């Protein structure tokens, strides 16, 4: 034999796997807490809204 | 202006800095820059704006009776004129000078302040829906009762999850 052997394999046995069922597969991610906005406000002052 | 509105505000709000009226106008207009050669419009946009105003006088409107009132073919009915002051008034702690004891030293004083516009903002032509949105939600913000609150729009943000740039300070 002059070619590789099953010992050259190295990424695809290092790679995790999962189950798949279904053709297309969905995930979600979470990309920030906020914006850059201040944070100092004042005495008795209503703070400024923020969103994720 | 395309659109006005006036609002009633109260004591609560009327007691802010930025509120030192008791009456709120919203508008929507529409501005075109002109050549100054030849009269040929190089630039077109909407400005959503509010400001708080007084009572200058009295003009006659067309009436528009609701669902329990009905109107006569040429009735009319006369409603107020509003313009936006220069100095509005303001009631801060003080201290007499000459005073003479121990009972009129602490007074209240009076002192007028700069008047600035509540919202200032500016859109495109081809935005003329977002403009409109923009203004009845503040509208509908001036009508739950309380301050203008949410200022956010979505196209003058920054990027979000370029965690190369937003690691900045900002506080």
């Amino acid at each position: 034999n002059l070619s590789f052997t099953d010992q050259h394999i190295k990424f695809w046995k290092k790679i995790p796997k999962q189950k798949a069922y279904s053709t297309v597969e969905q995930y979600g991610q979470l990309l920030d807490y906020g914006r850059s906005q201040g944070a100092f406000v004042g005495e008795g002052v209503l703070p400024d809204t923020n969103d994720s | 202006m395309l659109f006005k509105y006036i609002h009633d505000v109260n004591a609560k709000v009327e007691e802010g800095r930025r509120y030192l009226s008791d009456v709120v106008r919203v508008a929507l207009d529409k501005e075109e820059t002109t050549d100054p050669d030849t009269q040929e419009v190089t630039s077109t946009s909407y400005r959503v704006t509010a400001y708080p105003v007084v009572q200058v006088g009295e003009e006659e409107v067309p009436y528009i009776p609701v669902h329990p009132k009905t109107a006569e073919p040429g009735q009319k009915v006369t409603v107020p004129t509003y313009d936006v002051p220069e100095k509005l008034p303001v009631l801060v702690r003080g201290r007499n000078p000459e005073a003479t004891g121990d009972y009129d030293d602490h007074i209240w004083v009076t002192e007028e302040v700069e008047v600035r516009p509540l919202v200032d903002e500016v859109f495109k032509e081809d935005e003329f829906e977002k403009a409109r949105l923009y203004y009845e939600n503040v509208a509908a913000q001036l009508a739950e009762g309380d301050d203008i609150r949410h200022y956010y729009r979505k196209d003058l943000d920054r990027e979000a999850g370029h965690y190369s740039v937003s690691r900045y300070p900002s506080f």
